């Protein structure tokens, strides 16, 4: 109960980690503060200024929903 | 304003939004952002210098 | 591209009989290599669903028969390389 | 239920079980070989191990429980290592905090994090041993914070 | 196809038979007077032009954009002037104001068909 | 088409002209800088957006941006 | 004179020092194994 | 010409510039503005090609890295030859190599781990060898612990000569590149000198080392009443009572009366019963085969007497008609690139590699290795993944010699690029086959699969049901037991058991067992072709497509590892030539994944065992793979969950190392999930969002916290999936057999 307790507690902060993340980094990053401009789920902003995959507000939801399957495993 | 003064950013789109830095240059020639400002710290393209207005341009002593 | 497709049949002549007369008795053939092939057709070709994976005769001189085969008349399309 | 440990039998049968099992290995060697003799040290190794346990709680599987309440009667399971680790992650914590606001007015402070200046780094390394109160005294400085830093868009 | 799509005709001269490379891939004759070169898409022709121009002087080119109805158009050089290099010709158009610190927030753009930078 | 929109960040450095593959952008002879260039996009209809422009920006933060519009026959740069 | 120099750098100090505290949890749990107290 | 042009005095040898990290690249001296300076650093330290284009100074610094390269396998070697002498139980292990399970390394006493030392017999403990070291030193002849530590001894000796080597040959004797492109006399010396110097003199010490020895213990001797393999040379009546034909001298060699030397030379083939190995009469003749035939071979290239080939005439005379212009330029193509030389060395590297796996199953050649099954597996299995590896890096340095060092001058109408001209119809038809393939390759197991689970099994295709025998497998493996008395003439058994005669039954234990082929194996064939063909696929996918796509119709201007160009064109991510490497090491992972699945279930259902008297038969499975292979239920279930019983069973016993090698390598392998999924658009900025807590309290660090780039966190994602796939089955597979081999 111990140890797994701590393993869920652990999922639901790694899992409000990204979804708070990118809800709250959803407007505007110090890497991109145009995000908001591109709507929701826009892909990338390229290779430029380091490479950029999965900067959207969509990647939270993307990868929480790794965590969400994780978690509630 | 001047030369060299140590200044404080205030547009909140720059890497260094609220960190202070050095200027470089100073233009007279009408140019709308005219005061290249150089760092410590380096963005993400590997660039330090930029440059700016006026109204985004806070000296310290 | 294919400039010269004279002949096939010099190839034929030219991997039979070259493989003919050679007995070199102590494998398969006791006789020569493809007289152990014509020979071990003929008991076959009458419609003979026999053959099966331990027919050596055969099945073993149907590919060392058409490798040379194949190569000598690949080769013979190179006896048209210098014309 | 947390039976104190000395005297649970399941416990007792876990001390009978890995000594025995540990001494089916013991059945193969002769009496000076060294294989036999590293089988009595370990054997030493599962009887001091267990007496060693006197004072834990092993509840109904035999195997030692902890608590984490701070009674006082089981400060020594938890508290006092986590006081002493605390120590020492706050030693390394105050090392690189103070480390990096040297380097960070240097030269070349990009070179500095690479090639560390091992004059100033051991400096640091060790003079970082009273950091409860030279925290505490750059604290109530205005030092240990900072103000007005980097921020994205709101 | 050349029946339903744009095929872009690289059009250009040189002074002596080198070697260059297609964009389709593999080593092209170059003939030296002139020569024309029919292509798919015009990063495959400009890729050409820094293909060629990165190299040596290969300048008076420019693709025929072929669209299937018959006609050209006059890509990459446009004006007779190389594109970063200026002409007071080129009249500017997409630009704003300020940066993107004066764009406006997409809740005021919301249930209106604009942009979020138009002002 | 990709709207790509050149903001007054734009210094006249020309590393975006020459990043493009595609001369969409151009340079303009515009009196607001020290090197009186600021660039253009009018040729937006054969924009991919693959914002090679914006890595090569030197600005303080991308003068040029490549705003992901429709997609046509060229802009999706298909072969065929 | 620069050998120390690469004796100074990022990964060279990381293996003499992290070397150093495995040999502590190591040598201290030779002379001390089976340390769940304290 | 030939002659040899050395610069003397090249590089100073201070340790100055190791106090300047990155002075290697231009630039990378900058020095780190950011924290990808750091990985920068790594993956631009062997871009040899890379630093300066003066092949002259590239050529020294590669040619002097080689000598470091062997310096650390020297170091490698002469530890395992300390291993064997000082840690294992080797002379105890010479004694009965049936009963004592091998073992070098002894786990030091510390918390629990000495658990690890497995009683493995010979009256001392460790854990167990399965890397089949000991059954080459029987076939060496190394009977005492002397020979290991004077052989670890000059291991480190030429160790210390290779780091002194290539000292040498960067810094006070570095050759020029008139010295390197001199290619005909590399190939006249490693044909000739390596490699047939090395066979020739190798048949020298199998014939007065190991003929005498490995007969001696072929009779079953104790290492103790065996002489020196020394005194084997000292006096022939030693060997002349083991082989009379010593007696005769060389007199027999000189006049060609080589029937004579049947004794120590023969052509028998098949496995010594006693021994469960190779006839190394026929090892030792076989080594002379390859000496006259290499020796011979290396005659073949002109250098300076005007005799032999050049590679340039034989090149340019292969004009042939569907090429038109022939191999013209290919000397000059592999006369200035080193990555198109280290394509065809990696791809023949790495084949031969597979080559020596399955050399190693079938004909077991070395003494008593093929009755301790672990040291028969993974002697299979770790040079299939060495023989994995580097055929994907053909992918990878074919690739890169076609982004860096290509030149569409040089290489005009020849046979490489006109390739080039329809590698629309190369990849269009590896893509038809990968498709006709997977369909008729893994459609059949989910066919089987469904029709075991709708309870049809009349219409599966087992033995039973709809057959899918597998005709020239069969046919062939036919022709090879009749070999023997038919073709090859002079032989007496066949070339291998796993094809002819009964089993070889050597302590109770099966050698090698004819292996049979039906309607099971014919499909694994099938996988096997199929994933062989989409690794291919990717591969000549990522260097036809390596420079100028009909997408993106500049990569070579991008370069190698660039990440992508853009979302423009939809998004071209992971589109480089990298990136197809990037695919083929994970299509890596489940070729052989399933090359080595298809070995250790098949191989322990129809060849390992153990036997009983009246000659009665028992695999370890016990037969269970035709009506098991077919479907992937009884894949999953009879294979990966029921011999997991002794990998997960393990803890509490000497296993249980793997049964922490298991766990882990699990994690690893999701922990590699992390960086392929995601991408550092998120985590610079979750990065940076840590940045502000440690701006808060200045702990800034001054080198800048980015996250890795694109092309990092993706590489380091395959490199975690590697690691950790390929160790779950190292683990899987050496818990398992060592638990009954
Ligand atoms: C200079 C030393 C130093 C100090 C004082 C801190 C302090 C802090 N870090 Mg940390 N961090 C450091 C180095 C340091 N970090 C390094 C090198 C890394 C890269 C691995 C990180 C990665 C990191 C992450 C990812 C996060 C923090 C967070 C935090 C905060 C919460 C405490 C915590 O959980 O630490 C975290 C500790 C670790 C992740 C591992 C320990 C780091 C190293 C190994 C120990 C320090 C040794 C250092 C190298 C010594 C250098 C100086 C010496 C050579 C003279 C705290 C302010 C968290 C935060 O924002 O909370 C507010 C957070 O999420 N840190
Ligand atoms: C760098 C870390 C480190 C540290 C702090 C120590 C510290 C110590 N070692 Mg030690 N040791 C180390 C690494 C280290 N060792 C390594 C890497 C080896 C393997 C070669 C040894 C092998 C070793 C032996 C063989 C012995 C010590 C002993 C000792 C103790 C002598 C007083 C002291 C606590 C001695 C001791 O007190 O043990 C009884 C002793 O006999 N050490
Ligand atoms: C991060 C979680 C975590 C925590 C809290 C612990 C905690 C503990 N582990 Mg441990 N362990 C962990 C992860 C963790 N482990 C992992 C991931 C592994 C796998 C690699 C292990 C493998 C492991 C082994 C093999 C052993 C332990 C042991 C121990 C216990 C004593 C540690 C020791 O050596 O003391 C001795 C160390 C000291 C006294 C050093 C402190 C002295 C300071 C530095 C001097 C300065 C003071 C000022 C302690 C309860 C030991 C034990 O007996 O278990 C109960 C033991 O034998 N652990
Ligand atoms: C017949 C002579 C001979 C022999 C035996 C070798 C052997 C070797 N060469 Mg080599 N080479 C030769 C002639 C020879 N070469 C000539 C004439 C040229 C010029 C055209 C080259 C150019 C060349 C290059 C460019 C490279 C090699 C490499 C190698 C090594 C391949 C790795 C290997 O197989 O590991 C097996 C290892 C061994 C069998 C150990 C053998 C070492 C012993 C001491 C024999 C070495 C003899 C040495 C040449 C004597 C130096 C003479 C000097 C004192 C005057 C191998 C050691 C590669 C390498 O790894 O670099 C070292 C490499 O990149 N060679
Ligand atoms: C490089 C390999 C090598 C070397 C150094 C030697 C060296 C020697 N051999 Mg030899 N030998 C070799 C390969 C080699 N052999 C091979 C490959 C064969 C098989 C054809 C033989 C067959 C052979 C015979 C049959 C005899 C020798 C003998 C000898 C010794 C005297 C000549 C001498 C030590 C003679 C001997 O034992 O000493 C007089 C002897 O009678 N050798
Ligand atoms: C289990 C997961 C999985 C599966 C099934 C595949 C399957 C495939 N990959 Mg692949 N791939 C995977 C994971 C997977 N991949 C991963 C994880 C990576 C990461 C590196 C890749 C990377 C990769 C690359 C880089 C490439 C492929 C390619 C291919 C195709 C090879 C051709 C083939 O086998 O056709 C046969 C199809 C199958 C065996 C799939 C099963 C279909 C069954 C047999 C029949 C259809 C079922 C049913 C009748 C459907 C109709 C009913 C339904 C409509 C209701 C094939 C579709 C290649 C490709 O795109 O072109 C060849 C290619 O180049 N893959
Ligand atoms: C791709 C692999 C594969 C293959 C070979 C088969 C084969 C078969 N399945 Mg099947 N199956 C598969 C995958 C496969 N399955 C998968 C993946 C699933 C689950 C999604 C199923 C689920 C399934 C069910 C549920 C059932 C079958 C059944 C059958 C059998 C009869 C089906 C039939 O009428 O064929 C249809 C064949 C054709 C329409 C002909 C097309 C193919 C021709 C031969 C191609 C020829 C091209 C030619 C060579 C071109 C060159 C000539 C040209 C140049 C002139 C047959 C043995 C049935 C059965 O009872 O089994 C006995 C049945 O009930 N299957
Ligand atoms: C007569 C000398 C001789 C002898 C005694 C051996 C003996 C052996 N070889 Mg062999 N080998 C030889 C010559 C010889 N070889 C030659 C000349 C080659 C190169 C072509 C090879 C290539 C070779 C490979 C690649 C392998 C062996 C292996 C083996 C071992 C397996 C046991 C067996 O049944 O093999 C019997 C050996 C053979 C049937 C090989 C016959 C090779 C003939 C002589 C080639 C003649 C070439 C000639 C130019 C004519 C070409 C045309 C021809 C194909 C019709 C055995 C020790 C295997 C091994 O490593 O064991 C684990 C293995 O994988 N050999
Ligand atoms: C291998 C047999 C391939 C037949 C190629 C015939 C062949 O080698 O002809 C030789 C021909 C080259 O003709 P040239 O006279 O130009 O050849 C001389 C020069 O190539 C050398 O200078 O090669 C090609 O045209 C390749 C055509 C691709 C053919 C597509 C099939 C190849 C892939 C299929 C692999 C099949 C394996 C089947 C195993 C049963
Ligand atoms: C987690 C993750 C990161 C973050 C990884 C971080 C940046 C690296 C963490 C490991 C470094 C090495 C930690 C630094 C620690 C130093 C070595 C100092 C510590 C002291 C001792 C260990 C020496 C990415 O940058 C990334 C990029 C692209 C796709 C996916 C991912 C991704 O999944
Ligand atoms: S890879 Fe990810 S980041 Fe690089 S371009 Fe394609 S999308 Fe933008
Ligand atoms: S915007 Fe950046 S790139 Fe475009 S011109 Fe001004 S500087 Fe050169
Ligand atoms: S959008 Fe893509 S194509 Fe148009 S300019 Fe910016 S980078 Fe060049």
């Amino acid at each position: 109960d111990f140890l797994v307790h701590h393993a869920i507690a652990l999922g639901l902060h790694t899992t409000t980690l990204i979804l708070v993340k990118g809800a709250l980094d959803a407007r505007g990053s110090k890497l991109m503060p145009d995000k908001k401009d591109f709507g929701y789920s826009f892909p990338c902003d390229g290779p430029g200024r380091g490479g950029t995959c999965d900067i959207s507000a969509w990647d939270a939801f993307y990868l929480a929903m790794f965590w969400m399957l994780n978690t509630i495993g | 304003i001047k030369k060299g003064s140590l200044v404080k950013i205030l547009r909140p789109e720059s890497f260094w939004y609220n960190e202070v830095g050095t200027v470089v240059n100073v233009e007279t020639s009408k140019v709308l952002y005219p005061v290249l400002v150089r760092f410590d710290k380096v963005n993400y393209s590997g660039l330090n210098s930029t440059n700016f207005s006026l109204d985004e341009l806070v000296e310290i002593k | 591209y294919p400039l010269n497709p004279a002949v096939i049949f010099i190839a034929l002549i030219g991997w039979s009989a070259v493989a003919a007369i050679p007995s070199n008795i102590p494998v398969l053939g006791g006789t020569g290599l493809t007289q152990a092939f014509l020979a071990s057709i003929q008991r076959l070709l009458a419609q003979y669903p026999t053959g099966p994976k331990l027919d050596d005769p055969f099945w073993f001189y149907l590919i060392v028969y058409h490798v040379g085969l194949f190569a000598l008349l690949i080769f013979g399309q190179i006896g048209y390389a210098g014309y | 239920v947390l039976t104190p440990c000395q005297q649970s039998e399941a416990f007792h049968k876990r001390e009978i079980n890995e000594v025995r099992t540990l001494e089916n290995r013991q059945a193969n060697y002769e009496a000076n070989s060294p294989s036999y003799l590293a089988l009595q040290s370990q054997i030493d190794q599962v009887h001091k191990r267990f007496d060693k346990y006197g004072t834990l709680l092993c509840g109904q599987d035999g195997l030692p429980h902890l608590i984490t309440d701070g009674d006082w009667r089981h400060a020594r399971e938890f508290t006092i290592p986590a006081l002493l680790f605390l120590y020492i992650t706050g030693w390394i914590g105050w090392v690189g905090r103070s480390y990096l606001k040297y380097t960070k007015e240097t030269k070349n402070p990009t070179e500095q994090e690479i090639i560390l200046d091992v004059p100033m780094a051991l400096k640091y390394m060790l003079s970082g041993f009273l950091w409860p109160l030279s925290a505490w005294q750059e604290y109530r400085s205005g030092q240990l914070l900072a103000k007005e830093d980097e921020i994205t868009v709101s | 196809c050349a029946e339903t799509e744009e095929k872009y005709a690289m059009t250009w001269s040189s002074d002596q038979q080198h070697i260059f490379e297609m964009p389709t891939g593999g080593a092209a004759v170059m003939n030296s007077g002139d020569n024309l070169l029919y292509l798919a898409r015009k990063e495959q022709a400009l890729a050409l032009a820094t293909q060629l121009r990165t190299q040596f002087k290969i300048q008076d080119y420019k693709i025929y954009r072929i669209f299937p109805s018959g006609e050209v158009q006059y890509l990459h050089p446009k004006d007779g002037v190389l594109p970063y290099q200026v002409n007071k010709g080129r009249e500017q158009v997409g630009r704003v104001k300020s940066t993107i610190g004066k764009n406006v927030n997409p809740a005021q753009v919301k249930f209106t068909s604009k942009a979020t930078y138009d002002r | 088409a990709h709207t790509v929109k050149i903001y007054d960040n734009c210094i006249g450095c020309t590393q975006c002209v020459r990043a493009c593959p595609l001369d969409v952008l151009e340079m303009v002879p515009w009196d607001g800088c020290k090197a009186g260039q600021m660039a253009s996009a009018p040729r937006t209809e054969d924009c991919v957006g693959c914002k090679r422009c914006e890595t090569a920006c030197p600005t303080d933060f991308l003068s040029i941006r490549v705003y992901l519009g429709g997609e046509t026959t060229r802009s999706m740069g298909l072969a065929y | 004179m620069n050998l120390k120099k690469y004796l100074s750098t990022a990964p060279v100090v990381a293996t003499l020092w992290l070397f150093l505290t495995a040999g502590i949890l190591i040598e201290l749990n030779r002379f001390f194994p089976d340390s769940l107290f304290y | 010409q030939v002659k040899v042009v050395v610069d003397r005095d090249v590089v100073p040898t201070s340790f100055e510039k190791w106090a300047k990290p990155g002075h290697f690249s231009r630039s990378l001296a900058k020095g780190p503005k950011t924290t990808t300076w750091i990985w920068n650093l790594h993956a631009d330290a062997h871009d040899f090609d890379s630093h300066t284009s003066s092949l002259e100074e590239v050529s020294r610094k590669i040619f002097s890295a080689h000598f470091g390269q062997l310096a650390i396998i020297f170091i490698w070697l002469s530890g395992m030859y300390f291993h064997g002498a000082r840690f294992s139980n080797y002379v105890a292990w010479l004694s009965n190599p049936t009963g004592i399970k091998p073992s070098a390394q002894v786990v030091w006493p510390i918390v629990g781990q000495q658990i690890l030392n497995a009683d493995v017999g010979g009256g001392m403990q460790g854990i167990q060898i399965t890397s089949g070291l000991f059954q080459l030193w029987r076939a060496s002849g190394i009977v005492n612990e002397l020979q290991l530590y004077v052989t670890a001894l000059g291991g480190l000796g030429m160790a210390g000569l290779m780091i002194f080597a290539g000292w040498f040959h960067y810094h006070k004797a570095a050759p020029k590149l008139e010295w390197f492109q001199n290619v005909e006399s590399m190939l006249n010396h490693h044909l000739a000198g390596l490699l047939g110097l090395g066979s020739l003199s190798w048949a020298g010490h199998q014939i007065h080392v190991s003929l005498p020895i490995n007969k001696l213990l072929d009779a079953g001797v104790a290492p103790s009443s065996i002489p020196l393999p020394h005194e084997f040379i000292l006096n022939r009546n030693l060997m002349a009572e083991l082989y009379p034909s010593f007696q005769q001298g060389l007199v027999p060699f000189f006049t060609l009366n080589w029937k004579q030397y049947s004794d120590i030379l023969t052509f028998k083939g098949g496995l010594s019963p006693v021994t469960g190995g190779l006839w190394l009469t026929d090892v030792a003749h076989h080594h002379l085969a390859i000496a006259v035939l290499f020796l011979v071979a290396g005659h073949m290239y002109r250098t300076n007497w005007g005799i032999g080939h050049s590679i340039k005439q034989i090149l340019e005379a292969h004009k042939g008609p569907l090429t038109g212009e022939g191999h013209k330029g290919l000397y000059e193509i592999l006369t200035t690139s080193w990555h198109a030389n280290l394509a065809i060395n990696l791809a023949m590297l790495g084949s031969l590699s597979i080559i020596v796996a399955h050399h190693m199953y079938a004909m077991p050649p070395y003494p008593y290795l093929a009755t301790d099954y672990p040291t028969q597996l993974s002697l299979f299995t770790h040079h299939m993944w060495i023989g994995g590896f580097c055929i994907v890096g053909a992918g990878a340095h074919a690739a890169i010699y076609m982004v860096r060092d290509y030149s569409p001058t040089v290489n005009f109408n020849n046979v490489l690029d006109r390739m080039i001209r329809h590698r629309d119809a190369i990849i269009s038809h590896l893509n038809w086959v990968c498709i006709f393939l997977g369909m008729h390759s893994f459609g059949l197991y989910i066919h089987n699969d469904t029709m075991r689970a709708l309870g049809r099994a009349q219409d599966m295709f087992s033995d039973t049901a709809i057959q899918l025998q597998p005709v020239f497998a069969q046919w062939i493996q036919q022709i090879h037991t009749l070999a023997p008395g038919n073709t090859a003439v002079n032989a007496l058994a066949t070339a291998s058991y796993a094809f002819g005669a009964d089993t070889v039954t050597v302590g109770s234990k099966i050698a090698m067992m004819p292996i049979k082929l039906g309607t099971a194996d014919f499909m694994v064939h099938h996988i096997h072709a199929f994933t062989i063909h989409v690794t291919t696929l990717i591969l000549l996918k990522g260097v036809l497509y390596a420079r100028n796509s009909r997408l993106i119709p500049d990569k070579a201007n991008l370069g190698f590892r660039f990440p992508c160009d853009g979302p423009g064109r939809g998004g071209t991510c992971q589109v480089s030539a990298w990136d197809h490497v990037f695919l083929g090491l994970f299509w890596m992972y489940n070729a052989l994944s399933i090359v080595i699945f298809h070995f250790s279930w098949k191989m322990q259902s129809d060849v390992w065992g153990t036997v009983t008297s009246n000659g009665a038969i028992s695999h370890i499975t016990g037969g269970n793979f035709a009506q098991s292979a077919i479907t992937i239920n009884g894949w999953l279930r009879d294979f990966l969950w029921a011999q997991a019983s002794q990998v997960i069973q393990s803890y509490g016993s000497s296993l249980s190392a793997y049964g922490l090698m298991f766990l882990g390598a699990h994690f690893v392998w999701a922990f590699s999930l992390m960086f392929l999924f995601s991408g550092r658009g998120y985590w610079q900025e979750l990065i940076e969002s840590i940045v502000w807590a440690h701006n808060k309290l200045k702990v800034a660090p001054a080198i800048a916290p980015r996250a890795l780039s694109i092309t990092q966190g993706r590489a380091v994602g395959v490199a975690h999936y590697l690691l950790g796939g390929i160790a779950t089955t190292w683990a899987f597979f050496l818990a398992r057999i060592i638990a009954v081999g």
